[PDB]
C-alpha cells in the first residue's frame, strides 16, 4: 500500500533514497532498527535525509516508510521537574510522561493586529541590571561576552529567583522557566540540575538537553521543540521565561549539515540563508492582546565571540535581530568586578515602562554621577589641585561602583535593592571607608528585616514611598549608622 | 566473494564487491603485495558507502607497490587488540602487535574498539583536590582526582619536558595503573621515555603503545581509540583508580584534513574537515568516568600558529576544565614554566569548596598583575617619574612577583646542573600572603629567580 | 607655560596617527576578508 | 630538535653571528657537550635573555 523506497548512499550522516513519489518536504521516514530521518532535499532522482540516532546501522538494501507526519512534540503538562531529551523521551529512569496534545513546530508567530504594548516588571535579582536595563515581559534581551566569564551564572539566577513568586497561588504571577542546553559536556548538565534541585526551584522548571555527543543532528533543532513546548502555555495566559545556552554551536551544526550536502557557501563557508533561520527563531516571543487571554513569553539567548570581535557575521546578524544587549569584559571580571557589565555600552531599547516608578526616579541620579566618575577617572594622580566639586563626584563615583557588585547564588528582593540603591545615592555613604562599603550596608540590611519589616510590606502594596517611610528609613540609618563598627577605627556623621 | 581493486591514489583506495556481499562500515579487509623488495599485508578499513557496490576505504600501512585486479579479503568485524593485565610492561604496536618480540599475546582475548558512551544517568560531578608541588599549579590553576587536564601552547615552548616532569610526580607512588599514548611525537623520545621508565621500577605495571610521524594518515587517528579500550578494559573489569597520558592530541584532527579531500569533502573557513566537532565530542565522551570508577586524564594540545581563534581549540576549551596556558612572551624574557596567569583558570576554585585564604590570595595576585600590565603599557614610554608613588610600589611588588614565581625542575636538571626540589602548599600560600603584604621589598629581584621554598631564598640572598 | 605648549603639540600629533592607524587596520581586514573568502570559493567550485 | 634564528637587524645593527638568544633552543643541551665545557659555560642563555 503505501510507497516503500531502498538506500543508494551512506556517509557522514547522509542518506539519499530513490522513490517515494508522493513524499512531502519535511516528512519524518523511518529506517530499519527504528531508526529516524528528516527529509530536507527533495530532487525528481533522489531525494536526501539527515539520519537521527544510529548511523553504522545503514546499508544498501534497506526500505524506507513515511510516517505521514510531519514534525512534532507532546506537550503537555507533566514535564516539569522532568529532564527530556529534543525528540521527547525522558532521559531519566522516573519513567514516561503523560501527554495531552500534540503541535507542530512551524507554527506562524502572532500577527502584528495581535500585538500589544509592553509594562509589567519582571523583575530580577541582579541589582547590576533591573537600575541600569530594565527588562519587561515579552521583550528579547541578549547577553554577550568572552568565555570564562560568568553569564550562565546570571543566567541560574535569574532562573532561580521567582521562588516567592512561585509561593503565592496566584497564576497572574507565576512563571515558568525552559532552559535548554546546547553542544555541553554531560557532567555540565548534572551539575547545574543539581544545583536548582538543591536551591528548590526544580518544582516549576523544565530542562532540554542535547550532549556534544549528539552526532545525529539534534543540535540542529533543540530550540525549536523549546519554542514549541513554551507556547502551549503562553497560549493560556500563563507567563513563561525561555533561555537558550548558546546559539553559535547551532550555527555551526547547520553549517556542517548543509556543507555535507550540495549548498553555495557565502561568507566564512555559512549556507545561503543564515538570518532567516535566527530571525524565525527569535519572533515567537510577544505579548499577547487582552483578547488572546494576556500571555507572555519572555527569551534570553546567549552568543560567544572570540577576542571581543563583535563584527563577525553571527554577532552582527543577532545584535540586528535582538532588542537589547548587555556586554561583558573578561578584563573588568578580571579587574575585581564580579557582574563584569560594561555599562558604558549596554543600552535596552524599551521606554523604561517596565521598571516601578521610585526606581524610575533614582535610575536618573544614578547615570548623571556614573558618567562623571566615569569621565573624570583620568585625574587621580593629582587629585589634590582638583575643585571640590570634583572630588565630591569621584568620591561618589567610587562608592557607586563599589556597590553594585554582588556575589553570585544570592538574588535580591526589589524591596532590598530599592533601598539600597536609595541608601547609595543619598550621600549617606560619606565618612565610610569603601572596602567596609561591601560589609556594612549588608548587615545593615539585616536589621531592617529583624525589626522594621513594615517598610518592606509597605513598599509591596504601594509600590513607591511616603514621607513618613523615608523619616522613618532616615530615622533608622541613624541609630545603625553608630552601632556598626567600622574596620579600622570609628567614624560617624 | 573477493571483490576487487579499481582505483589507488595516495592513501585512499576504491574497491567492488559481488552483489549482496558488501561488507558493512568500519569492517577490515586484507590485500597481499607480491613484490619480492617491500612484501607486506595491508589492512584496508572501510568509510564509505558508495553506489554500484562500490566502497572507499582508507589504507593502514604505505601502498608502495600495489597493482590493480589484486584480490581482497574480508574480516567480517572492526579491528580489535589484546586486553587483559598481562599486557602491562611491553610496548604495543597501533594494531597490537608487540615490538619487543613478535607474537607475543596473541593468545589473549580481543574484542571491539568503537563502542558508545556511557549513559546520562550514570554521569556525577567529581570535586576533590591533589597535590603537585608546584607553585603556580598548586595556587591559580587547582587539580581535580577524577577529572581531565590539558596543557595548551604554540610549538617549541616546552610542553614535553612537563608531561615528563608530571609523570615523574603523580605516577611514582601511585596505587593504580597508568597508561601512555604517543601520536605524532619524535621518536627520540619514545626511546629516551621508554630507556627512562626502565630506569625505574613502574615499567613492570605500565602499558604502552605509540605510532610516529612517518606512518601513513591511516593510523594517526586509531591510536587514540587503542589506549582508550585498554583504559576502558581495566575500568570496568579489574576496578581501580587508572591514569591517562595522551600527547598532541591534535594532531588526530590533522589525520582526517587531508583525507577530507580525497573524499570529496568541501572545506570549510580554514580548510578544515567540516565535521571536527562531532569526532572530538564523541572521543571526548569516551573519556569520561562514571561514578564508583576514577579515570585521571592528562592531555597535551599544540595551538598552530600560535592563534587563539583558530576552530579547532575552541572545542578543546569547550570539552574541558582546570586548564592552563602556555605563552611566548615569558619564554622570550627567560622563565623557564612558561604559564600565564591571566589566561588560565579552573573551576574546581571556591571559597566553599578550597577555602578563603585561597581565594583571597589568588584574586590579589591576579589583579596586582593586570594593573602592572596595563601600567607598564604607558610606563615602557612615559619613564618611571611619570606615576605617583603608589603605582611604582605595585611596579615593584609585581616584578617581584613574577620573578619568584619560577621554580627549579627535576627532569630539566641537566640543563641547569642542579637537581630540584618541591614545596608544601601551606608554605606557598604563607610566602605569596607575605609577598603581597610587602616586607620582601628590601631584597634583590635576582634572588627570586629558579628559587625553591622559603629556607633557600634566606640562602640564596644571604649569598649575595 | 613651555609644558603646557608641549603637551598640547603631543597631542595634536597623536590624534591623527591614530586615525592613519585605525584606516590601515580597515584596509587590512577588508584585504583579509577578500582573500579567504576567494580561496574557499575556489576550492569549492575546483570540484 | 633545535631551532636558531638569524635577523636582518641583528646583522645591520653590528653582530656579524646575527642571532638572537631568545628563541633559539636545543633538546640535547648540556647531554653532547663536553663537560669541562659544562662546567665553564653554565647558563649564559638565561643570564643573556634576562
Ligand atoms: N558573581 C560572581 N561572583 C563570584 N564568582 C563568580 C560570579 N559569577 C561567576 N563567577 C565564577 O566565574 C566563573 C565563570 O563560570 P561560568 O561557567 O558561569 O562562566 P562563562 O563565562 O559562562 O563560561 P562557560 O560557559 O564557557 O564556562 C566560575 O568559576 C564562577 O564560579
Ligand atoms: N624548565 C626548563 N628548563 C630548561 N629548558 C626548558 C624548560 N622547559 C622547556 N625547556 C625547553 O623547551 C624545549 C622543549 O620544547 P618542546 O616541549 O619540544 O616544544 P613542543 O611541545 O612545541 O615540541 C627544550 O629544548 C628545552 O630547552
Ligand atoms: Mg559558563
Ligand atoms: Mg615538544
Amino acid at each position: 500500500r503505501e510507497e516503500i523506497g531502498t538506500v543508494i548512499d551512506a556517509g557522514d550522516g547522509i542518506a539519499h533514497v530513490e522513490g517515494l513519489p508522493s513524499v512531502m518536504t519535511q516528512e519524518l521516514l523511518e529506517f530499519p532498527g527504528g531508526v529516524l530521518g528528516v527529509a530536507l532535499n527533495l530532487d525528481e532522482h533522489s531525494v536526501g535525509a539527515v539520519i537521527l540516532g544510529e548511523f553504522e546501522k545503514i546499508e544498501e538494501g534497506q526500505q524506507v516508510k513515511r510516517t505521514g507526519e510531519v514534525l512534532s512534540v507532546p506537550v503537555g503538562d507533566a514535564f516539569l521537574g522532568r529532564v527530556v531529551n529534543p525528540l521527547g523521551q525522558p532521559i531519566d529512569g522516573q519513567g514516561d510522561i503523560a501527554a495531552e496534545t500534540r503541535r507542530a513546530l512551524e507554527l506562524q508567530a502572532p500577527s502584528v493586529v495581535q500585538r500589544q504594548s509592553v509594562s509589567e516588571p519582571l523583575q530580577t535579582g541582579i541589582k547590576a541590571i533591573d537600575a541600569m536595563t530594565p527588562i519587561g515581559r515579552g521583550q528579547r534581551q541578549l547577553i554577550i561576552g568572552d568565555r570564562k566569564t560568568g553569564k550562565t551564572a546570571v543566567c541560574v539566577d535569574t532562573i532561580l529567583n521567582q521562588r516567592e513568586a512561585w509561593l503565592t497561588g496566584d497564576p497572574k504571577q507565576q512563571v515558568r522557566c525552559v532552559y535548554v542546553a546546547i553542544g555541553q559536556k554531560g557532567t555540565t548538565i548534572a551539575s547545574v540540575k543539581r544545583a536548582l534541585e538543591e536551591g528548590g526551584a526544580m518544582e516549576y522548571t523544565t530542562i532540554v538537553a542535547a550532549p556534544a555527543s549528539d552526532a545525529a543532528g539534534f543540535k540542529w533543532l533543540a530550540p525549536y521543540t523549546g519554542s514549541a513546548i513554551g507556547q502551549h502555555w503562553m497560549y493560556n495566559g500563563k507567563h513563561v521565561l525561555i533561555v537558550f545556552d548558546d546559539l553559535s554551536k547551532q550555527a555551526d551544526a547547520y553549517r556542517a549539515i548543509s556543507l555535507l550536502l550540495r549548498r553555495p557557501p557565502g561568507r566564512e563557508a555559512f549556507p545561503g540563508d543564515v538570518f532567516y533561520l535566527h530571525s524565525r527563531l527569535l519572533e515567537r516571543c510577544a505579548k499577547l492582546s487582552d483578547e488572546l487571554g494576556g500571555g507572555s513569553m519572555t527569551g534570553l539567548p546567549i552568543i560567544e565571540t572570540k577576542a571581543n570581535d563583535i563584527s563577525a557575521f553571527i554577532p552582527t546578524n543577532v545584535i540586528s535581530i535582538t532588542d537589547g544587549q548587555c556586554f561583558l569584559e573578561s578584563d573588568l571580571f578580571n579587574q575585581g568586578v564580579r557582574p563584569a557589565i560594561n555599562v558604558g555600552v549596554s543600552v535596552s531599547r524599551v521606554g523604561g515602562a517596565a521598571q516601578i516608578k521610585a526606581m524610575k526616579e533614582v535610575a536618573g541620579s544614578l547615570r548623571l554621577d556614573l558618567s562623571q566618575y566615569r569621565e573624570l577617572e583620568a585625574f587621580a594622580a593629582f587629585a589634590s589641585d582638583l575643585d571640590a566639586a570634583s572630588k565630591a563626584q569621584l568620591d561618589r563615583g567610587a562608592r557607586l561602583v563599589e556597590l553594585l557588585k554582588q556575589p553570585q547564588y544570592s538574588p535580591l528582593a526589589v524591596e532590598e535593592q530599592v533601598v539600597a540603591i536609595f541608601l547609595g545615592t543619598q550621600g549617606h555613604l560619606d565618612s565610610v571607608p569603601v572596602e567596609d562599603v561591601q560589609r556594612f550596608e549588608s548587615e545593615l540590611l539585616e536589621h531592617v528585616k529583624a525589626s522594621h519589616s513594615d517598610i518592606f510590606d509597605g513598599i509591596r502594596e504601594t509600590k513607591k514611598l511616603s514621607e513618613e517611610a523615608e523619616e522613618k528609613l532616615v530615622s533608622v540609618i541613624n541609630e545603625f549608622k553608630k552601632g556598626f563598627q567600622a574596620s579600622d577605627g570609628s567614624s560617624v556623621v | 566473494t573477493a571483490g576487487r581493486v579499481v582505483r589507488i591514489t595516495g592513501p585512499v583506495v576504491d574497491v567492488e564487491f559481488p552483489r549482496g556481499s558488501v561488507p558493512e562500515l568500519f569492517n577490515a579487509l586484507h590485500a597481499e603485495i607480491t613484490f619480492g623488495a617491500l612484501a607486506k599485508t595491508l589492512t584496508l578499513e572501510v568509510a564509505q558507502h558508495l553506489g554500484d557496490s562500490l566502497v572507499r576505504c582508507i589504507s593502514m600501512q604505505p601502498t608502495d607497490g600495489l597493482v590493480r585486479g589484486v584480490e581482497v579479503t574480508d574480516t567480517g568485524a572492526s579491528i580489535s587488540v589484546p586486553v587483559g593485565d598481562g599486557v602491562k610492561g611491553h610496548v604495543f604496536n597501533a594494531l597490537g602487535d608487540c615490538l619487543d618480540d613478535p607474537g607475543y599475546g596473541k593468545d589473549f582475548e580481543h574484542w571491539s574498539i568503537h563502542r558508545k558512551p556511557p549513559a546520562f544517568s550514570d554521569l556525577e560531578p567529581r570535586t576533590e583536590m591533589l597535590e603537585t608541588g608546584l607553585k603556580v599549579v598548586d595556587l591559580l590553576t587547582p587539580y581535580v582526582r577524577g577529572g581531565k587536564i590539558a596543557l595548551f601552547g604554540g610549538a617549541g615552548v616546552g610542553k614535553t619536558v612537563l608531561i615528563q616532569e608530571m609523570i615523574n610526580r603523580i605516577a611514582r607512588n601511585f596505587g593504580g595503573t597508568s597508561v601512555f599514548a604517543g601520536v605524532g611525537e619524535r621518536t627520540r623520545e619514545g626511546n629516551d621515555l621508554w630507556v627512562e621508565l626502565a630506569d625505574a621500577n613502574v615499567l613492570k605495571d605500565t602499558a604502552l603503545v605509540f605510532g610516529q610521524m612517518d606512518e601513513p594518515p591511516g593510523t594517526r587517528m586509531r591510536v587514540a581509540l587503542s589506549a582508550l579500550t585498554m583504559a576502558e578494559f581495566f575500568r570496568d573489569e579489574q576496578g581501580q583508580d587508572v591514569l591517562l597520558f595522551i600527547d598532541n592530541i591534535f594532531r588526530f584532527t590533522q589525520a582526517g584534513s587531508e583525507v577530507s579531500t580525497l573524499l570529496g569533502r568541501m572545506p570549510s573557513a580554514v580548510g578544515y574537515q567540516p565535521t571536527l566537532a562531532d569526532e572530538m565530542g564523541e572521543l571526548q565522551e569516551r573519556i569520561t568516568s562514571t561514578r564508583g570508577r576514577s579515570i585521571t586524564s592528562m592531555q597535551a594540545v599544540y595551538v598552530p600558529a600560535d592563534d587563539y581563534t583558530d576552530p579547532a581549540p575552541a572545542t578543546t576549551f569547550a570539552h574541558l576544565d582546570a586548564t592552563t596556558e602556555l605563552s611566548r612572551a615569558v619564554f622570550s624574557k627567560g622563565i623557564f614554566p612558561a604559564v600565564d596567569p591571566l589566561a588560565s583558570s579552573s573551576t574546581i576554585l571556591d571559597p566553599a569548596i578550597v577555602g578563603d585564604e585561597h581565594y583571597r590570595v589568588a584574586q590579589e595576585v591576579i589583579r596586582i598583575l593586570q594593573r602592572y600590565k596595563d601600567l607598564q603599557d604607558i610606563i615602557a614610554i612615559l619613564g618611571i617619574d611619570e606615576l605617583s608613588e603608589e603605582d611604582k610600589q605595585l611596579v615593584n611588588r609585581a616584578r617581584r612577583i613574577e620573578r619568584f614565581l619560577s621554580q627549579n625542575m627535576m627532569a630539566a636538571e641537566q640543563f641547569t646542573g642542579q637537581p630540584g626540589s618541591t614545596v608544601p602548599l601551606k608554605e606557598t600560600i604563607e610566602a605569596f600572603d607575605k609577598l603581597t603584604k610587602g616586607e620582601f621589598d628590601h631584597l634583590p629581584e635576582q634572588a627570586f629567580f629558579l628559587i625553591g621554598g622559603l629556607d633557600d631564598l634566606a640562602k640564596k640572598a644571604e649569598s649575595l | 607655560a613651555s609644558r603646557r605648549r608641549a603637551m598640547k603639540s603631543a597631542t595634536d600629533n597623536a590624534d591623527d596617527l591614530i586615525k592613519a592607524l585605525t584606516l590601515a587596520a580597515n584596509r587590512e581586514r577588508q584585504a583579509q576578508i577578500t582573500q579567504e573568502i576567494s580561496e574557499i570559493v575556489g576550492g569549492a567550485n575546483a570540484l
